[PDB]
């Protein structure tokens, strides 16, 4: 059984947020309930609403006037509509459901509410050299810069490289754009031979970049 | 976020921690309490349901108890993979889900000196008219770290941004990335770009620097 939310995106102020949750490996009419829970950046969990076995719905009282949760039996998915959104609605939204004891959670999708606009990132290398060398260990990375909104995903060598990888939290620059760095420490002897590529995905702008990181000539 | 949890808790690997959850009459008092684990970047995973009960998969290192309007999560034999946010959850007076604010678990380990690396701006970024200089502080403990940028021995202030990873799943260390960003024009008005690092594990401040044009 797997739940999958629609990809991360941007929603302007006062329009209507729309999310879907695709249920896999389980018929949606056979569950106790299905629902949504959101989590603002750096904050805790907030219950939004649930739809039950019969179709009866219960919503968060402070949100009830803006929330609609429905179920598409044919697509085996259920939805969440949230109208008249403000920046306070910016959060990671999770779909969840109980099937037959713990519920099944989706992986979550970050929805940003902002009057700013969508921009894909530029990807620059953090090239290794003597300056990023400590003993037998060398550091290299990728600078994912000037994107909006969050998030981005970074992997190394299509997931083949995971050990010693550090992907840092993005920072919001004064321009209103995010910037992120992802680094990995490898043997210095590998710099010439082993190929290092950072795979960057910015789903809200549908931007994908595979960037090779080659040693610097110091 | 209606229930009250301590902001954070900490202990050494192999030791025990307890995370309390404070509610009131209408929620924790009358209803069952559940516990969740949220590793960074992942959805919450249930550890405890019905006050005391573990679903399949959850090791018996995790336990729970309830006493009045207060619930407690217990983690015995701490491992470096246990670093996460921990939430309590129950039902309110209207049987709607409510949650606590969360508790960050930090694994206490031995002091670790940071490895310092510096990265000159790439030619590609230079062509666009900007120069970002990156300083990496790798695998250190504890979390506190001082990073100062110096451009021709001029201390930079308010000119840079930094962020810190969550505690590493293997050695329970932190890493820090500081970015100093200049216009191309300003970048070409200076020679020495330096990163100065102060940490508990360093007998003296470590400096990593390069000159513009040698790379």
């Amino acid at each position: 059984v797997q739940l999958q939310e629609s990809g991360p995106g941007l929603v302007k102020p006062s329009e209507t947020l729309s999310l879907t949750c695709a249920v896999s490996g389980y018929s949606i009419s056979s569950g106790y309930y299905w629902g949504w829970i959101r989590q603002p950046p750096g904050k805790g969990l907030e219950w939004i609403g649930s739809i039950y076995h019969s179709g009866s719905t219960y919503y968060n009282p402070s949100l009830k006037s803006r929330v609609t949760i429905s179920v598409d039996t044919s697509k085996n998915q259920f939805s969440l509509k949230l109208s008249s959104v403000t920046a306070a609605d910016t959060a990671v939204y999770y779909c969840a459901g109980l099937t037959q004891n713990d519920a099944n959670w989706g992986q979550g999708t970050l929805t940003t509410v902002s009057s700013a606009s969508t921009k894909g990132p530029s990807v620059f290398p953090l090239a290794p050299s003597s300056k990023s060398t400590s003993g037998g260990t060398a550091a290299l990375g990728c600078l994912v810069k000037d994107y909006f909104p969050e998030p981005v995903t970074v992997s190394w060598n299509s997931g083949a490289l995971t050990s010693g990888v550090h992907t840092f939290p993005a920072v919001l620059q004064s321009s209103g754009l995010y910037s992120l760095s992802s680094v990995v420490t490898v043997p210095s002897s590998s710099l010439g031979t082993q190929t290092y590529i950072c795979n960057v995905n910015h789903k809200p702008s549908n931007t994908k970049v595979d960037k090779k990181v080659e040693p610097k000539s110091c | 976020s209606v229930l009250t949890q301590p902001p954070s808790v900490s202990a050494a690997p192999g030791q025990k921690v307890t995370i309390s959850c404070s509610g009131s009459s209408s929620n924790i008092g009358n209803n069952y309490v559940s516990w969740y684990q949220q590793l960074p970047g992942t959805a919450p995973k249930k550890l405890i349901y019905d006050n005391n009960k573990r679903p399949s998969g959850i090791p018996d290192r995790f336990s729970g108890s309830k006493s009045g309007t207060s619930a407690t999560l217990g983690i015995t034999g701490l491992q470096t993979g246990d670093e996460a946010d921990y939430y309590c959850g129950t039902w309110d007076s209207s049987l709607n889900p409510v949650f606590g604010g969360g508790t960050k678990l930090e694994i206490k380990r031995t002091v670790a000196a940071p490895s310092v690396f510096i990265f000159p701006p790439s030619d590609e970024q230079l062509k666009s008219g900007t120069a970002s200089v990156v300083c990496l502080l790798n695998n250190f403990y504890p979390r506190e770290a001082k990073v100062q940028w110096k451009v021709d021995n001029a201390l930079q202030s308010g000119n840079s941004q930094e962020s810190v990873t969550e505690q590493d799943s293997k050695d329970s260390t932190y890493s820090l990335s500081s970015t100093l960003t200049l216009s191309k024009a300003d970048y070409e008005k200076h020679k020495v770009y330096a990163c100065e690092v102060t940490h508990q594990g360093l007998s003296s401040p470590v400096t990593k620097s390069f000159n513009r044009g040698e790379c």
